[PDB]
């Protein structure tokens, strides 16, 4: 059965609440499984400590930066960056969970939360989960955004890991 | 960047 994660968001260290998500293990494997052990910090690195550095009102949260040697931009479970596995789903409306990238085949550790429909994204962006529970923290995450991404207060992955 | 708004 597809994995769930989740992660207890925190506003300045102040405790906002969780979101969890279903990973779409089943049609994205490897995509799924990254942001998993990710998720987890089982290989010794992931999103745990990280925050949402950017944050888009109407569009999604970003987030995924953690430090490594070559990067503070975050790598992969596969070395720094993977294939795009496929792009069978589409960024069909609020808590579509997709990868960030820097153009095809650059996936890391990056991912964004969208709070709308963005089909825009469609076949550029690997959808790999949706949010399960919480979100209205999402949504609470949101408002610390603005229009050019940068948070007004520090929206941090206070904890994370699978349920 | 980030993904991009249109």
């Amino acid at each position: 059965v597809n994995p769930t994660v989740f992660f207890d968001i925190a506003v300045d260290g102040e405790p906002l609440g969780r979101v969890s998500f279903e990973l779409f293990a089943d049609k994205v494997p490897k995509t799924a499984e990254n942001f998993r052990a990710l998720s987890t910090g089982e290989k010794g690195f992931g999103y745990k400590g990280s925050c949402f550095h950017r944050i888009i009102p109407g569009f999604m949260c970003q987030g995924g930066n953690f430090t490594h040697h070559n990067g503070t931009g975050g790598k992969s479970i596969y070395g720094e960056k993977f294939e795009d596995e496929n792009f069978i789903l589409k960024h069909t409306g609020p808590g579509i969970l997709s990868m960030a990238n820097a153009g095809p085949n650059t996936n890391g550790s990056q991912f964004f939360i969208c709070t709308a429909k963005t089909e825009w994204l469609d076949g550029k962006h690997v959808v790999f989960g949706k949010v399960k529970e919480g979100m209205n923290i999402v949504e609470a995450m949101e408002r610390f955004g603005s229009r050019n991404g940068k948070t007004s207060k520090k929206i941090t992955i206070a904890d994370c890991g699978q349920l | 960047p980030g993904p991009l708004p249109a």
